[PDB]
RNA sequence: CCAGGA
């Protein structure tokens, strides 16, 4: 009775953009994407590869509440640098590692005879 | 695999629940209290079958 | 029932999907609210006069610090009590990454990333300091606990400094209901306002942490060392024999009654006595042999539940059974049950439960623990009735 | 359904007590909590 | 709630990714808080799950009886026969991360029982309704759309 | 912007009373007599044994935000092997011309107890500590 | 190769052993995640029930429907009804199936997932079939019928995700293990004497190397090398459960520098 | 009541395993955890499904309409 | 043999012929 | 005592309670059904005019 | 179950003997000795309240029958058959229980009450309550849709009907802090 | 009244 609708976890809503970046204004150089109908999935990947990222200062990510199947991500990157790039190569890198993956398992499996 | 001891009256199903009392036709003996004339009393809850 | 002023509360409504209130678990205690199957009322105010009243007397904030024992009505539970003290440990670091995380789920971070404790091998920061992120700046408390000193050994206690902690294990002590509590102070220093932020702050980032450490409680917990079996069963044991000796004594009209006592009643007073010296010696031999590891010693120790007791009567010995203060009185006649020989006054006739939960009951054991238990559930059935029409 | 069929009442010394008689003849457990504890017996 | 007066509503229902797992692929269908056990000294509920583990792996029924000659040392010894922790425990990984828990779960099957309490047949509210004729003060109960 | 105090003690004992990671270290300075020192450290990290000598140094720097990486190209104020951040908490009077300093380092307890640096060491936040061999 | 590198352990229609080394395992997670969530399946979405003389409720058979496993393999060539231009359901979006059941015997009659018949044109592509791994060839019981039982409906079976449903799940569970002698200090050992004699040494063990005692603690070590286990349920071959699991992970990202780009 | 199509925990159709299972144990005598196994359900959550399962659907019909 | 003494296990032997005989309804039933 | 001292009342609500570690210690999650039965009258003025006509 | 001192060999022992057992095992396979059989051949005897103050029993037979002429440290602290006076034995300690505790696993393992709350709370558990369901008009009725035997469970559930028409489900449970929810 | 829930 009270129970949302399933796809409301994946289906974006009316008029409700996948990201909002807002700047964060306690920080300099530092901004706040907050990802709709997106959950750990997604979040936990990209804060991990931003790591990676030499030029990358602060990457955290929370799942406000889990009701709601967004998260907010908070980006620092040193001056010039800018966060939403910062991000762009992150994702690249991810896609790029998994076009990797999935490459080396097909030739893996073609080897198996079962 | 119903077990009934039940009653249908009605159209409802009706559990008659045991009910408990003390045993007639016995001799019990009691200390009455601190503040009273008579010490101590026998009595017998005499009824027939 | 409603026997507090704190059992009706102004709250912000915050609409949300499925059929439950939904109420923050630090003010659980206040309502004596558990989720159990327990309902509770809602009442919305038609005026503006009303709202008023409303936000500016009665709201939750404005609660923390009640009248009633002059002290926080509200304090850090479960959880969020258990995992600050596995948190605040010397032990306990955290790596970068989990610490951004942590520092992002405070809603009020500066956005200034705390210096490292330890800045190579690795950059390493501890749970005190990551915890010190919720305390505000000017918050001043010193605690010493037995054995404090400026040196904290046991990290004993409690130092915070400017808001920030230096020394001693945060616990029920520290962040609980407590009379010279972070919260206590936290309410009294910068205000109710301040004070209800800190508990969705401290529990933010405790509940985060917990919830990528875990906590669990098995069997295992309740399980004491092979030889502190063999050193509980012959505590009872020659306990067992120390009441036997007081019977033979007795029984040999050898016995010298206390003045204002039965010689008899002076007898059950000792063997009672005896009886609980050794559920007691057996208990604190078991929590004594349970490793810092026990999830059980853990909740403990931390003070999110259970106490000595439980340990004890989990782990080692149940203990002697009683009903209207006396032990298993003699139902039948002159024994109290058929399984037993008449006037048997044995620790093991009139109800001493000898065994542990972990061990299981003897039948005589689960029927005196029974009657014992049975007493109990009567007054709280009782006492509900008679308590209420006190309070009217 | 069973344990409504063993149920026994007990209308008005000491009774919601669990006595040493009960042994093997009602349950040491099975009463309720609250006004019409240990005055309703289970068989 | 258990066979234990170990009761209790669901607070939250996680999918199967958000849920901590076995390094074997197997997920809880319930978490219970270790904070009910010890002011509750529910010691065969714990016992009940640790039967329950052998009992499923072993195909043969867990004997729960009460006054018997098993002991908790007895299961425990035929778990490791089985290859699991014999203390019931279990290494389990965070759903969210995917990393190993700092701790070791408590898991195994145990026998849950669905009671009569369920939310929607209770949740009620009001907004001006029904009035009594004589005192014309709000109706009784939910039933009758009560204040 | 420099440093505070230099020495190098001679462990006595090593203690982990419970703590797996932690343990609480007894020195003294093989220069000055009126020397000591107690202190808790990462023992996974940096393991110390006893009669090992350590070269244990103060300084108030090398304020604002932590940055991670860069240190490649940035000068590692480390000529050391363990480095910690903490607090200096009390100013102990004990007796003479003898004082003992107390530092936190986010809960990592230290206790240092002689005469001479008077003109060094403050009740500052800033406060590192510098450990080799 | 590359980057991350895989070394399958075994395989077969229902099971792939392997090794994900070279990997962060943020990634591995994330992968696991959606090999469970994300991937998309056919699955009986709706069903109109004519007749039911069985002992079942309308529903309670209805729900076992969605739980019956289809011929996923063309899934990709279907769209999702909520994305078709029709009105309702259509070719291009769902798969009709048709169950008819007597008890003609006068032993029990069983119903199962075999005797479900596709009546939409399939546009010849690998979809709808019920997944029969049964030795004697029946598949899924879903019912049993006495004499005048009969069962007569009608289902539409629809492309979905286990995120809106776990009927759309197409993996059953994916075991997922690092670290086997406990090298990066990830958990701490209960035990009661000994946490090496107590805790039951893993199957991969075998493939890392003990650590050695007489060794200080390795703190830079960092967690790669992922012995992993994806089972499938039929929707989709394991290998495929593996490969579109990646692929979705890939999309999800690319949708993301997408949203950026549009920004 | 008629056989769990899908373990709840993690999902392995149990479905058709019903039948094959009650029959490695009357026509092939043997004993439950065998079976099971032979049926490959090794993961507990799957074997709790088919051991622990009460198929009250054959008292059911035993009713004529 | 036959008059050897009863295991603990043999106990169930008389309890299902209590069972068997009496059932649970025995006493609002008699 | 029981329609004067006490009295059952409109804009009233009850239901199963339920914890929340992520609500925030003031606050009170209320079922979007509950916030949809119970009502608060507003008076119509400059300032909210334009909103309340939405809601309306 | 009666106890005689009367044995040409040895002590007092229990009236019913091995054989009889089998006698009754061969009668539980043909679905000719009943209960009655054993309560005619004086093997077992009806004991109300007033008559129990006279006699003396034995929990276990052959634990409480011959005497002494290592020990296990995981069983629980028993004491002894110490009586060479007694009249009966006790054919199960388990039958003091009533229907609903007698569902509750290791009830020797719990806290008193806890015993209790679950005698009450099973009353309120959802399951098969009969079979015809299907066929009857009541006023509500809860039906579990997969019913599960329990993987833990009594000796006296046989007779309880209850693996046949259970209440609830063996779920897969970890007792852990998670969410905090 | 009766049965139940915190
Ligand atoms: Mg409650
Ligand atoms: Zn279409
Ligand atoms: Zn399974």
């Amino acid at each position: 009775m009270n129970a949302p609708d399933r796809f409301e976890l994946f289906l974006l809503g009316e008029g409700e953009s996948k990201l909002k970046i807002d700047p964060d204004t306690k920080a300099p150089n530092a901004v706040v994407i907050t990802f709709e109908k997106e959950d750990h999935t997604l979040g936990n990947l990209i804060r991990a590869e931003l790591l990676n990222d030499r030029k990358v200062l602060f990457a955290a990510y929370k799942v406000e509440h889990p009701f709601f199947a967004r998260f907010k991500l908070r980006i620092q990157t040193t001056e010039g640098y800018d966060p939403k790039d910062a991000l762009k190569n992150a994702c690249n890198s991810i896609i790029n590692k998994l076009g990797a993956l999935k490459t080396n398992f097909e030739t893996e499996w073609n080897l198996q005879t079962l | 695999f119903d077990m009934g001891g039940y009653f249908i009256i009605n159209g409802s199903e009706k559990v008659l629940i045991a009910q408990e009392r003390s045993a007639g036709n016995i001799v019990q003996v009691f200390k009455k209290a601190a503040p009273s004339p008579i010490s101590h009393v026998a009595e017998i809850r005499s009824a027939l079958e | 029932p409603s026997l507090h002023k704190m059992s009706m509360m102004a709250h912000r409504v915050k609409v949300i999907p499925y059929s439950t209130f939904r109420l923050n678990l630090s003010v659980t205690s206040p309502y004596n609210a558990d989720f159990d199957g327990d309902e509770m009322n809602l009442h919305v105010p038609q005026s503006e006069e009303t709202r008023a009243e409303l936000s500016q007397l009665c709201a939750v904030p404005l609660q923390i610090v009640s009248p009633q024992s002059n002290k926080p009505c509200m304090g850090i539970v479960q959880d969020t009590l258990c995992g600050i003290r596995k948190l605040t440990l010397r032990d306990t670091f955290i790596e970068l990454d989990q610490v951004l995380n942590m520092l992002y789920w405070v809603p009020d971070w500066d956005g200034v990333i705390p210096t490292p404790a330890i800045i190579k091998p690795k950059p390493l920061w501890s749970g005190k300091q990551i915890l010190s992120v919720a305390i505000p700046n000017g918050i001043h408390l010193q605690r010493f606990d037995e054995g404090t000193t400026l040196l904290s050994p046991k990290d004993n206690g409690m130092l915070i400094i400017d808001g920030q902690i230096i020394f001693g294990v945060v616990e029920k002590k520290t962040v609980g209901s407590s009379n010279g509590g972070l919260i206590h102070v936290v309410t009294r220093e910068k205000g109710p306002q301040v004070c209800a932020k800190l508990f969705g702050n401290i529990q933010k980032v405790v509940n985060f942490w917990l919830l990528h450490n875990g906590f669990s409680t098995g069997i295992g917990d309740t399980i004491a060392d092979g030889p502190t079996m063999r050193e509980i069963t012959e505590t009872i044991a020659e306990a067992k024999k120390k009441v036997l000796d007081v019977t033979k004594e007795a029984q040999a009209n050898l016995l010298t009654a206390k003045h204002g006592m039965t010689l008899r009643e002076s007898f059950e007073d000792n063997v009672v006595r005896f009886l609980n010296e050794a559920r007691d010696k057996a208990g604190r031999l078991a929590e004594v042999n349970l490793k810092d590891l026990n999830n059980v010693k853990q909740m403990v120790m931390a003070g999110s539940k259970g106490s000595f007791i439980n340990i004890a009567q989990m782990s080692a010995c149940v203990g002697q059974q009683s009903v209207e203060g006396k032990r298993i009185a003699f139902g039948f006649v002159d024994r109290t049950l058929p399984h037993f020989s008449k006037d048997d006054y044995s620790p093991e006739s009139k109800g001493f439960v000898e065994n542990s939960y972990l061990r299981g009951l003897t039948p005589q054991e689960f029927f005196f623990h029974a009657m014992g238990g049975r007493e109990g559930l009567i007054d709280t059935a009782v006492k509900t009735a008679e308590t209420g029409y006190i309070q009217r | 359904t069973l344990s409504h069929l063993r149920r026994t009442n007990t209308p008005i010394a000491k009774p919601r007590q669990l006595h040493n008689t009960h042994w093997g003849l009602v349950c040491p457990a099975e009463t309720p909590e609250g006004q019409a504890c240990g005055l309703v017996k289970n068989l | 709630a258990s066979r234990h007066g170990q009761k209790g509503t669901i607070g939250i229902t996680y999918r199967r990714e958000d849920m901590p797992f076995t390094a074997e692929g197997i997920v809880p269908d319930l978490i219970i808080n270790p904070h009910a056990i010890p002011s509750r000294m529910t010691v065969a509920h714990l016992i009940e799950c640790l039967l329950s583990k052998v009992a499923a792996l072993s195909g043969n029924e867990g004997d729960a009886s009460p006054f018997t000659d098993i002991t908790v040392e007895g299961i425990s010894k035929l778990l490791r026969e089985h290859g699991y922790q014999s203390r019931g425990f279990e290494v389990m990984y965070n759903g969210h991360t995917g990393k190993k828990l700092m701790a070791q779960i408590f898991f195994g099957p145990t026998y849950y029982q669905r009671l009569r309490h369920m939310v929607d047949d209770k949740i009620h509210a009001r907004a001006r309704g029904p009035m009594q004729v004589l005192t014309r003060q709000p109706v009784e109960g939910r039933s009758r759309d009560g204040g | 912007s420099n440093t505070l105090f230099d020495d190098i003690f001679q462990v006595s004992e090593v203690d982990p009373g419970r703590y797996n990671k932690v343990c609480r270290i007894e020195a003294a300075s093989t220069t000055q007599d009126q020397c000591k020192l107690t202190l808790d450290i990462n023992v996974e990290l940096f393991p110390v044994a006893a009669q090992d000598s350590l070269t244990v140094t103060i300084a108030s720097s090398l304020t604002r935000s932590w940055r991670p990486p860069q240190a490649g190209d940035r000068s590692l104020a480390d000529d050391y092997d363990y480095v910690m951040y903490g607090t200096a908490y009390k100013f102990e009077e004990v007796s003479k011309d003898l004082i003992a300093v107390y530092y936190s380092f986010g809960g990592l307890l230290m206790r240092l107890e002689g005469n001479y640096r008077n003109l060094n060491n403050l009740k500052q936040e800033n406060a590192y500590l510098l450990i080799r061999r | 190769e590359e980057g991350p590198q895989v070394k399958i352990r075994e395989a077969s229609k229902d099971n792939v052993d392997f090794i994900l080394s070279n990997v962060d395992l943020a990634m591995a997670n994330s992968l696991r995640r959606v090999m469970i969530a994300e991937i998309p399946t056919l699955a009986i979405d709706s069903v109109e029930v004519e007749t039911n003389t069985t002992v079942l409720a309308d529903e309670f058979i209805a729900h076992r429907l969605g739980l019956i496993p289809l011929q996923s393999m063309d899934i990709e060539q279907l769209e999702y009804s909520r994305d078709c231009f029709c009105e309702d359901h259509c070719d291009k979006c769902s798969v009709v199936l048709t169950l008819q059941a007597f008890g003609e015997s006068e032993s029990t009659t069983n119903v199962y997932s075999k005797d479900l018949v596709i009546v939409s044109n399939l546009m010849g592509r690998n979809i709808g079939h019920p997944i029969i791994q049964d030795k004697e060839g029946n598949g899924v019981l879903i019912c049993k019928l006495r004499k005048g039982q009969e069962l007569k409906l009608t289902c539409v079976a629809k492309k979905g995700i286990a995120k809106e449903h776990a009927k759309w799940g197409p993996a059953a569970a994916i075991e997922f293990e690092y670290d086997p002698w406990n090298k990066l200090k990830h958990t701490d050992y209960w035990y009661e004497q000994d946490s090496a004699k107590e805790w039951p040494q893993s199957k991969n063990c075998e493939y890392e190397d003990p650590p050695n005692e007489g060794d200080p603690f390795d703190y830079k070590a960092q967690a790669d090398t992922f012995y992993m286990n994806v089972e499938s349920v039929g929707s989709i071959p394991v290998d495929q459960v593996v490969v579109r699991g990646i692929d979705t992970l890939q999309k999800k990202v690319a949708s993301i520098l997408l949203a950026l780009t549009q920004m | 009541m008629i056989v769990p199509v899908r373990c709840f925990s993690c999902g392995k159709v149990v479905g058709d395993k019903w039948e094959s299972y009650l029959n490695l144990l009357q026509e092939d005598e043997l004993d439950e955890g065998t079976a099971l196994s032979r049926l490959g359900l090794k993961r507990y959550c799957c074997r709790r499904m088919i051991l622990t399962h009460v198929d009250l659907i054959e008292k059911f019909l035993r009713y004529n309409p | 043999d036959e008059s050897a003494p009863i295991t603990a296990e043999d106990s169930w032997a008389v309890i299902s012929a209590f069972f068997r005989e009496k059932g649970l309804v025995s006493q609002q039933l008699d | 005592r029981g329609n004067l001292m006490g009295k059952r009342v409109d804009f009233s609500a009850r239901t199963v309670i339920s914890g929340d570690p992520n609500l925030e210690l003031d606050q009170v999650g209320v079922p979007k059904s509950i916030a949809k039965t119970l009502t608060y009258p507003e008076v119509v003025t400059p300032y909210n005019i334009d909103r309340l006509t939405q809601l309306v | 179950f009666i106890v005689e001192d009367d044995e040409s060999l040895g002590h007092k022992e229990l009236k019913v003997r091995k054989g009889h057992i089998a006698k009754l095992m061969a009668t539980e396979y043909q679905d000719e000795y009943t209960w009655s059989s054993l309560l005619n051949e004086g093997l077992v005897e009806y004991i109300d309240a007033e008559e129990e103050e006279s006699i003396l029993i034995a929990m276990q037979p052959e634990d409480l029958e011959p005497a002494e002429a290592d020990v296990d440290p995981a069983k629980r602290i028993r004491v002894s058959h110490h009586a060479t006076t007694f009249t009966h034995c006790e054919i199960h300690p388990s039958m003091i229980l009533g229907v609903a505790a007698s569902i509750i696993p290791f009830p020797d393992h719990n806290q008193s009450p806890r015993n209790t709350y679950q005698s009450a709370m099973g009353k309120q558990a959802m399951g098969v309550f009969l079979t015809n369901y299907n066929v009857r008009m009541d006023t509500m009725a809860n039906i579990l849709y997969y019913p599960q035997k329990p993987l833990g469970t009594t000796r006296a559930m046989e007779y309880l009907k209850f693996r046949e028409l259970p209440a609830g489900q063996n779920a897969i449970v970890a007792i852990a802090c998670y969410s905090g929810y």
